[PDB]
């Protein structure tokens, strides 16, 4: 399974869980910016680790990081 | 689904399928390696003899093809052995391949002993 | 799950093809396995330097055990001019009649190998004269390598197992080391030198049956103990000696003479004995410098401590910095290959030009094999200084454990030196290729005299300073009216100036513009490896691009393609760059070195000082050339010995090929092949009763560019050693 | 049989000269192996004026064709429903283009 | 001479090289007419080999054992034995020109860096801002030296870093 | 008494070069492939 | 909300059968299976290759892994306006609800939802790689 995790600087623009492609992210009551949202990531078993949503987040530096972590046969993307 | 085919899904090509000593269910897995094993190295005595190193000396063409033919069975005997072992931890099962593997080792000793004599 | 590897849960629960490659590219990677901690990380390293230790004690006992049975050794010491040296016999069922034929070559009974590795011109030396001699060898070192295999597994035995102090314990490690293995290790040596390896060359046999009865020197520990100690330097061997017999022998054992033997164009033995002498003296003396458990001796930390200047121009200084190299495994393996490398570097610029053994130097092809084997073991051993060194900054610095000393200053100013390296590799490389398409085209359009040709006069000036009269500087060792003319004339000068005043030996070769040109690509090769390297150690705490690099490791693959796409980000991606380069610049280290010395050897060194200052003589007369003997080693008309050679330069040139394949090629194609292939075996009848237990899948893209800088280096040096081996020994 | 086909010639400046060798017929330059030369042998011509004609009548061509361009874009540009008439432009390029080209250059 | 080569003028490897390239050019010429095109452009040729020749025996290059001019690059070597027109004239008129195109560039730069859109002049240029910077970068040398004198050369530590800094 | 017979590359080299090589993989993979308790 | 359950007797969409199908996966570890609920009969595109005309009403497909069940969904919700979700099928018959786990999709925010994963610190904040040494295994520095 991958790590991936979620840093104060989000700002709810929801990029993030829009551009995963297996619905690893979700957005959560907050209140620590503007839009009161913020990114989580419960189901990171099922996360391959392709980084879609690191390349939506506007923030600069990002506030979604994913670290390859071991394998399984989700990680992978195995169909087989 | 499966893309429907009359190669995959044709009726005399299941009982040719069904037919062949890999499939019968209710055989036992030595009657299965010695048929298997007559089958290949009465086929694999072939290609040693006539085009082998040996191919062009009178006498002795037969008798190393032959010979090659046999270590190469006892080879491929090791590798179903290792293959049972790392695989299972009737004939889908460690004392019923181990059968298998040996079964085939002597119907290919066999079929390799008849084809020096044919 | 599965129990392979065992030293990590993380690639035991996968199930894949990957568990096993990274089981095998991760078992000796100790720092990070499941639960280690680090008195057991330095006990595996110990116990694995013991492992190390046997199998090069193994391979010497097989060297020399190969050579007594197989070689041709006690028939090659009495001409070891016309007698190739053999090293092992070939037993290949595969051959046929006429290679039986052809790899008999003589004097041998079947088809043997011809060695070019050395090692009977160094045994014979030392002092080998018999094969059971050699047979004694072997066994003693394979005795000696069983007792370091057990002492592997002693040490590792819970009642033999050392604890953390006695690893950190810096002190006595140096003290013991400078003092014992390189001291003692030195004058036993020069015992060795003395005792038997003199008075074989004097044709007197000294072996363990009769050293306790022949005096190495006709007065014996007199003017040892005495202190008239030139009394051992008096009626050294004459320039008339045949080495071997006693015929114009002399009686000294410590000279200090200078230039070469005359028969055998090497070093004098008596001058390496007092060589090691004097070093041997030079280590034990170093050796009692730091403070054991004896109150004397120096203190390291204070040391570090102490050198830092006023005005701050180094900040801190060394201050911090002996917790950060007795703490860290991968800065002591780092300054440990970077003396390896210059050191073997150093071995191999020293041993061409000062050949010590004897009849060696008139073995061509040995000259060219141990040269180039020693320089592309160093060029290795220095990318992988660099790359532990950049496994420090990510693994082990501490930041705040060095907050103004040099290591942190030199991540303060990194991109100044990033610059400047920049700055002279791009200036190397314009002008060096400029220079040269210019001398092409000039070659080209039919005028040579217009081409650019720098005369290397600082080079020339050197060597003038060191006695060469080619060049009319005359000073300071050219010139008879000099104080280190004049001072070293009564001792070692007068051999020194013959030598070099010789164009027939390596010792200082006459030099010329292509020879600037080449010398400036080599500093072009090494200004850019360095580049690579030294980038890839300092931006491997984060880039601008990466900030949180240390977050990932060391080798990961990219970080995808956001941000403008992230491909090779890593600082194992810069070794990964820096191999390229690394094999480049050794490619020309010893292309110049091998066409130098053909030319020296063929006779015309003007055909070098000709062709070498433009590339189409390079081209033309190095490698069409010097490739016709080696590419006709088979042939539709039959074969002789250069055959393999042949064989293993296509093998080369394939093995090179195939690794363009993982280097260009990349995974994703090779993914969605291999679930066509998935499917298809799933698929088809009678074959799917066999089913795999590991998940197929494509090799990752690290793995992807280890695969092919494997195959490409592989390929690199088998070409090139056919190449060399083969011209070598069949022009020569 | 005898002179070597050649239609470059270099300027003598920093020794490039060298490169307009002996290709014969009193000729210095670079040998072409175009397969021009053959061509124009085929079609019967026989003289350079001939050659300098046909150069003149490609370049008014080409200078036809950038009109033609500007003109199909900018002045007259042809609609949607013109373009996929493509029965239509099957008939005319298959008799017109390759029939009528094959049937102009037999005569 | 110096490295003990010989004088051009001096070597005969080097009359042997314009002799051989003599003979060469008249191989290629005795195959045509006299007053022939070929033959008026081998002629030239033949002229400009003995004219290069000539001028490179004239200037006092050094040849070696294969009569070809060897160049000196040492300051003082080559100003004491009147070989400064090789290489440290050279490397003087080149520093003149580098810098040159240097200085323009970056009065470029920071003309166009004070406006609107820096950018959209870095793509399409302003031909008369560049031509006035081009024709008054001849003191540049100067200008250079007076910039840095003023410490306005340099950039202070407001550049951009990493976070190790 | 150190010699090694003449028969020796006849039986040393086929025994490290193909059945030490078949036990060696054999076993290998037998231990690379095995289910953890 | 409450969450659905699998009805196995759904009628799957009008198809001709692809080769880039199941897997020994489906039988021998997991398969997931997507269902949505149609408003007209209209072609879309499988997301492992080809055309299929979907049924006026329930659907229902089977896939090898969950991105071919985002891909399907994100055309079926993007292209379509509908409200499609796909399980999770162990050949035990065990059924495990997901997507919207919460039952109100991902993209927008709920309450009763519970952060998981998250630093509450900057990326730069993060300790250095030799405060994490020798721990039990490999760690990040952000892994803390
Ligand atoms: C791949 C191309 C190729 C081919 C066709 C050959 C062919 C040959 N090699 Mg050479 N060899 C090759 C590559 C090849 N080699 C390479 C790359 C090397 C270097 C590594 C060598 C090194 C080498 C050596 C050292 C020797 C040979 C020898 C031989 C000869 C006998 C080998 C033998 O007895 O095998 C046994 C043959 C088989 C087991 C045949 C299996 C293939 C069958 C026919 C496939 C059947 C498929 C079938 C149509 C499917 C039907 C399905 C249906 C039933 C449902 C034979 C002419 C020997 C020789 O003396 O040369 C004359 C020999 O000593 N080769
Ligand atoms: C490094 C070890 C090694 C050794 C010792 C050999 C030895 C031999 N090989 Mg080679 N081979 C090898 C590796 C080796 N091979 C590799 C790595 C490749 C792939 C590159 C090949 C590719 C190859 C081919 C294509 C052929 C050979 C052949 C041969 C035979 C030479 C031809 C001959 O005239 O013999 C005379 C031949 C005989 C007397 C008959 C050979 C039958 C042997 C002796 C049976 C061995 C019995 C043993 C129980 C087998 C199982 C061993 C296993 C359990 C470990 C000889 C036995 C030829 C051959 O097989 O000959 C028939 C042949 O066609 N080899
Ligand atoms: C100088 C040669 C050398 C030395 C001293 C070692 C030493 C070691 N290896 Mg390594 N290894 C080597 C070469 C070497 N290896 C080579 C050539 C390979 C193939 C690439 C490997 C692949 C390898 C694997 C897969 C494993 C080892 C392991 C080990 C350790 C356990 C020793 C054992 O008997 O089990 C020991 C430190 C084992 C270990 O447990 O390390 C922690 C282990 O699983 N090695
Ligand atoms: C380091 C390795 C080494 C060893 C083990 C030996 C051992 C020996 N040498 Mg050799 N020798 C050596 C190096 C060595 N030497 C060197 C470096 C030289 C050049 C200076 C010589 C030159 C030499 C000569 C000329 C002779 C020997 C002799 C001897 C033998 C008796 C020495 C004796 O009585 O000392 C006295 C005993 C002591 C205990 C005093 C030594 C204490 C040392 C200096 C201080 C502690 C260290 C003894 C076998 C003699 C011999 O008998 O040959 C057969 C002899 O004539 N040696
Ligand atoms: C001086 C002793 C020395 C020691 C004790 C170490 C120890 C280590 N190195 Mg270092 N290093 C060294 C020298 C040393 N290295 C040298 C000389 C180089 C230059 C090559 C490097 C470059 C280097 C890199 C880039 C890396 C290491 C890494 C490591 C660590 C793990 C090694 C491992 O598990 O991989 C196991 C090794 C293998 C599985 C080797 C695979 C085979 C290689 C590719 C060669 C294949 C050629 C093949 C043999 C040719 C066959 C030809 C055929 C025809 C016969 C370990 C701390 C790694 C690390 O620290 O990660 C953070 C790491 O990434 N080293
Ligand atoms: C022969 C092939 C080749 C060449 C010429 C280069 C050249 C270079 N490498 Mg590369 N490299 C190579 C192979 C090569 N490499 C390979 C196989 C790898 C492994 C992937 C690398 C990996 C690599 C790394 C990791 C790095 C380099 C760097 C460099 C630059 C070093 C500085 C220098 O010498 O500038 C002199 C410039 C040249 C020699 C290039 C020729 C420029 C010509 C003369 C100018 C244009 C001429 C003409 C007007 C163009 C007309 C074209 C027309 C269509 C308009 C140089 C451009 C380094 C760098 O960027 O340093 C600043 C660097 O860090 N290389
Ligand atoms: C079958 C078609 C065909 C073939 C084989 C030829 C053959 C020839 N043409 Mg002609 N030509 C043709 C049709 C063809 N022509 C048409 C349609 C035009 C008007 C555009 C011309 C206009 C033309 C001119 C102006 C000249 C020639 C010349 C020549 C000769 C020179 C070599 C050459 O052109 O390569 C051979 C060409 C081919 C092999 C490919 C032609 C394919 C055509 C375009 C499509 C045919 C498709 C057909 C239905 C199936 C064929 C499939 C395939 C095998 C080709 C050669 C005899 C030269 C000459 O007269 O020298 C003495 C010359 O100056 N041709
Ligand atoms: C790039 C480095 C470099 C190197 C290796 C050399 C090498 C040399 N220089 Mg040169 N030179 C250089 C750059 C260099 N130069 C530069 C940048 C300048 C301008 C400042 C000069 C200006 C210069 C003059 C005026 C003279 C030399 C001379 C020499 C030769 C002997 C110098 C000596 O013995 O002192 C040791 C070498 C150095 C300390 C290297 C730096 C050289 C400094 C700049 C000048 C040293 C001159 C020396 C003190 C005078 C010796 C007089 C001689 C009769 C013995 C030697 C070949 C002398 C000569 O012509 O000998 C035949 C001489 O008279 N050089
Ligand atoms: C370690 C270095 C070394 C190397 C590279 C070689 C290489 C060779 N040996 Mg020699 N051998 C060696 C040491 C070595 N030997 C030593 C020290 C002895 C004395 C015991 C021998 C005794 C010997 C005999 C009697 C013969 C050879 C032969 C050969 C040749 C064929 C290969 C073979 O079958 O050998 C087999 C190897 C042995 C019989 C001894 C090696 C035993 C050591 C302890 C193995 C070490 C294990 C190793 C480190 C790791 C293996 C496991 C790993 C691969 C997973 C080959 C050139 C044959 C030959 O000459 O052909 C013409 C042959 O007949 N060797
Ligand atoms: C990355 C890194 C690293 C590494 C680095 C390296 C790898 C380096 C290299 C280095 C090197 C590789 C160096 C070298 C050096 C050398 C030198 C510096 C030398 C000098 C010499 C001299 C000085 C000499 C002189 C002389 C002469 C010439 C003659 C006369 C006499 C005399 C002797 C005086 C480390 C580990 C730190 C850690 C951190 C990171
Ligand atoms: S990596 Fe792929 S899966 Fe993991 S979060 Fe970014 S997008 Fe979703």
């Amino acid at each position: 399974a991958h790590i991936v995790k979620i840093y104060d600087t989000c700002i709810g623009c929801t990029q993030c869980v829009r551009a995963c492609p297996l619905d690893v992210l979700e957005m959560v009551p907050w209140d620590g910016c503007k839009a009161s949202q913020m990114a989580s990531a419960p189901r990171t078993e099922d996360c391959v680790g392709c980084k879609r949503c690191e390349t939506a987040c506007p923030t600069d530096f990002l506030s979604v990081r994913v670290y390859l972590g071991s394998e399984s046969t989700r990680s992978m993307g195995l169909s087989y | 689904g499966m893309l429907e085919t009359p190669v995959t899904s044709a009726p005399i090509v299941a009982t040719y399928l069904s037919n062949l000593p890999a499939y019968r269910t209710g055989v036992a897995p030595v009657l299965r390696g010695v048929e298997i094993g007559l089958a290949h190295g009465f086929l694999l005595a072939g290609p040693f003899i006539k085009l082998g190193p040996l191919r062009n000396v009178p006498e002795t063409a037969e008798i190393a093809g032959s010979l090659s033919a046999a270590g190469l069975v006892l080879i491929l005997a090791l590798c179903l052995s290792i293959y049972g072992s790392a695989q299972f931890q009737p004939l889908f099962s460690a004392d019923g391949w181990s059968e298998f593997a040996a079964g085939f080792l002597v119907g290919g000793e066999a079929g390799v002993a008849w084809a020096y004599v044919c | 799950h599965k129990l392979f590897p065992k030293f990590s849960q993380g690639l035991a629960q996968d199930p894949t093809t990957r568990r096993i490659w990274y089981g095998l590219a991760m078992a000796h990677d100790f720092e990070s396995h499941d639960g280690m901690t680090e008195e057991n990380l330095y006990q595996k390293i110990f116990a694995s330097h013991f492992g190390q230790l046997s199998i090069i004690f193994l391979w010497t006992s097989g060297n020399l055990f190969h050579v007594a049975w197989q070689g041709n050794f006690e028939q090659w010491v009495t001409d070891p001019v016309h007698i190739r040296p053999i090293a092992h016999a070939i037993w290949d069922p595969h051959f046929g009649q006429p290679a039986v034929e052809a790899f008999t070559r003589g004097g041998a009974s079947g088809p043997v190998n011809i060695s070019t590795s050395g090692v009977y011109q160094w045994w014979y030396t030392i002092g080998m004269r018999t094969n059971q001699d050699l047979y004694v060898g072997s066994v003693f070192l394979a005795l000696v390598s069983a007792i370091f295999l057990f002492a592997g597994w002693l040490h590792l035995q819970p009642n033999f197992q050392p604890s953390l102090s006695w690893f950190k314990d810096a002190e006595s490690r140096l003290n013991h080391h400078l003092s014992g293995l390189f001291g003692v290790s030195s004058l036993a040596w020069t015992g060795h030198l003395v005792h038997v390896a003199i008075p074989e060359s004097r044709g007197q046999h000294v072996g363990w049956d009769n050293f306790l009865s022949v005096l190495p020197h006709p007065q014996g520990l007199t003017p040892f103990f005495t202190g008239n100690w030139a009394a051992y330097a008096q009626s050294p061997d004459t320039a008339s000696h045949v080495f071997g017999t006693a015929q114009g022998s002399g009686q000294a054992i410590l000279t200090f003479l200078g230039g070469f033997h005359p028969q055998t164009q090497s070093l004098w033995l008596t001058d390496m004995a007092h060589h090691h002498l004097a070093i041997a003296v030079i280590f034990i003396v170093a050796g009692h410098m730091y403070r054991t458990n004896f109150g004397i001796g120096h203190r390291m930390q204070a040391i570090l401590e102490a050198h830092t200047p006023p005005s701050g121009s180094l900040g801190a200084g060394h201050k911090g910095l002996f917790d950060t190299v007795n703490n860290s495994l991968h800065f002591q393996l780092g300054l440990a290959l970077a003396s390896v490398g210059t050191i073997t570097s150093l071995v191999a610029q020293h041993m061409y030009s000062l050949p010590p053994y004897a009849f060696q130097a008139i073995d061509f092809t040995t000259q060219a094999a141990l040269y180039t084997h020693h320089q592309y073991i160093a060029g290795f051993i220095m990318c992988g200084a660099f790359a532990h060194g950049a496994i420090f900054f990510i693994r082990d610095y501490d930041p705040e454990q060095n907050k103004g000393n040099v290591l942190a200053r030199m991540l303060d100013h990194k991109e100044a030196l990033i610059s400047h390296l920049s700055w002279v590799s791009l200036f190397l490389g314009f002008h060096t290729l400029g220079l040269y398409v210019h001398n092409d085209v000039m070659q080209a359009f039919g005028t040579p005299e217009k081409q650019i040709l720098i005369e290397p006069v600082f080079a020339q000036w050197i060597q003038a300073a060191h006695g060469k009269a080619l060049y009319g500087f005359d000073f300071l060792l050219s010139s008879k009216t000099s104080a280190a003319f004049a001072n070293g004339q009564s001792l070692w000068l007068p051999g020194w100036l013959d030598a070099i005043n010789n164009n027939q030996n390596s010792l200082f070769l006459t030099i010329g513009p292509g020879d600037f040109l080449v010398h400036h690509a080599i500093a072009l090769g090494l200004h850019t490896t360095t580049l690579i390297l030294v980038k890839g150690a300092l931006d491997a705490r984060g880039s601008k691009l990466m900030p949180d690099k240390k977050d990932f490791g060391y080798s990961f693959p990219c970080d995808g393609p956001g941000r403008g796409g992230t491909c090779d980000i890593s600082a194992y991606d810069a070794f990964y760059l820096a191999v390229f380069w690394m094999l480049n610049t050794i490619g020309w280290v010893t292309f110049y070195w091998h066409w130098k010395h053909l030319t020296l050897w063929q006779g015309n060194v003007a055909q070098f000082d000709e062709s070498s200052t433009y590339l189409m003589g390079w081209l033309r007369d190095y490698l069409w050339l010097n490739s016709s003997q080696l590419i006709n080693g088979y042939n539709p008309f039959g074969m002789n010995s250069l055959s393999v050679w042949a064989w293993t330069f296509l093998f080369g040139h394939l093995i090179y090929a195939t690794g363009f394949m993982f280097l260009i090629s990349w995974r994703g194609y090779w993914q969605e092949l291999i679930e066509t292939l998935v499917w298809a075996h799933e698929k088809t009848p009678l074959a799917n009763l066999v089913y795999w237990k590991d998940k197929p899948v494509a090799l990752s893209i690290v793995q992807a560019r280890l695969v092919g800088l494997a195959h490409f280096s592989v390929g690199y040096i088998f070409t090139y050693a056919a190449f060399l081996i083969a011209s070598t020994s069949g022009r020569f | 049989t005898h002179i070597k086909p050649s239609a470059q010639v270099v300027w003598p400046i920093v020794g490039q000269e060298i490169l307009n060798g002996d290709v014969g017929g009193g000729f210095q330059g670079i040998q072409i192996t175009s397969g021009f030369f053959q061509l124009w042998r085929a079609s019967g011509i026989t003289s350079e004026l001939q050659l300098y004609t046909t150069a003149i009548g490609g370049l008014v061509m080409a200078a036809a064709m950038f009109f033609a361009g500007w003109f199909h874009y900018h002045k007259a540009a042809p609609k949607l429903e013109w373009f996929q008439n493509v029965e239509s432009m099957l008939n005319h390029h298959l008799g017109g283009l390759l029939g009528l080209g094959s049937l102009a250059w037999a005569g | 001479d110096i490295a003990g080569l010989t004088p051009c003028s001096e070597s005969k490897a080097y009359a042997k090289l314009e002799k051989k390239e003599l003979k060469t050019l008249e191989k290629r010429l005795k195959q045509y007419e006299a007053d022939s095109a070929p033959a008026v452009a081998l002629k030239a040729t033949m002229e400009r080999t003995k004219a290069r020749f000539a001028n490179y025996a004239k200037a006092g290059l050094l040849c070696g054992n294969d009569g070809l001019p060897h160049l000196i690059a040492d300051p003082g070597l080559a100003l004491k034995y009147g070989h400064a027109g090789e290489v440290f004239i050279p490397t003087f008129g080149f520093l003149y020109v580098a810098g040159y195109i240097g200085y323009v560039g970056r009065q470029y730069l920071i003309a166009v860096k004070g406006e609107a859109k820096p950018t959209d002049k870095e793509i399409i240029i302003d031909v008369p801002l560049a031509t006035k910077l081009a024709w008054q970068g001849a003191g540049w040398p100067l200008a250079a030296v007076q910039e840095l004198q003023r410490g306005t050369l340099l950039e202070k530590e407001e550049n951009i870093t990493v976070s190790p800094r | 008494p150190f010699v090694p017979p003449s028969w020796a590359p006849s039986v040393f080299v086929p025994l490290t070069g193909l059945v030490l090589p078949a036990i060696a993989m054999a076993t290998l993979f037998v231990y690379i492939e095995k289910e953890a308790p | 909300w409450t969450v659905p359950t699998l009805n196995p007797d759904t009628p799957s969409p009008i198809f001709g059968g692809s080769t880039g199908g199941l897997l020994r996966k489906a039988q021998t570890e997991e398969f997931y299976v997507i269902t949505w609920e149609a408003k007209k009969e209209q072609i879309f595109e499988m997301p492992t290759g080809g055309a299929a005309i979907m049924r006026q009403g329930p659907n229902l497909l089977k896939f090898g892994k969950k991105e071919q069940c985002l891909a399907l969904t994100t055309q079926l919700r993007n292209k379509f306006k509908l409200t499609p979700c796909f399980y999770r099928v162990f050949p035990d018959g065990k059924v495990q609800y997901l997507h919207p786990a919460d039952g109100v999709y991902p993209e927008k925010v709920n309450a009763g939802r519970v952060g998981a994963n998250q630093n509450m610190r900057r990326i730069g904040q993060n300790v250095n790689p030799i405060k994490v040494k020798f721990s039990g295994r490999m760690m990040s520095p952000a892994e803390i």
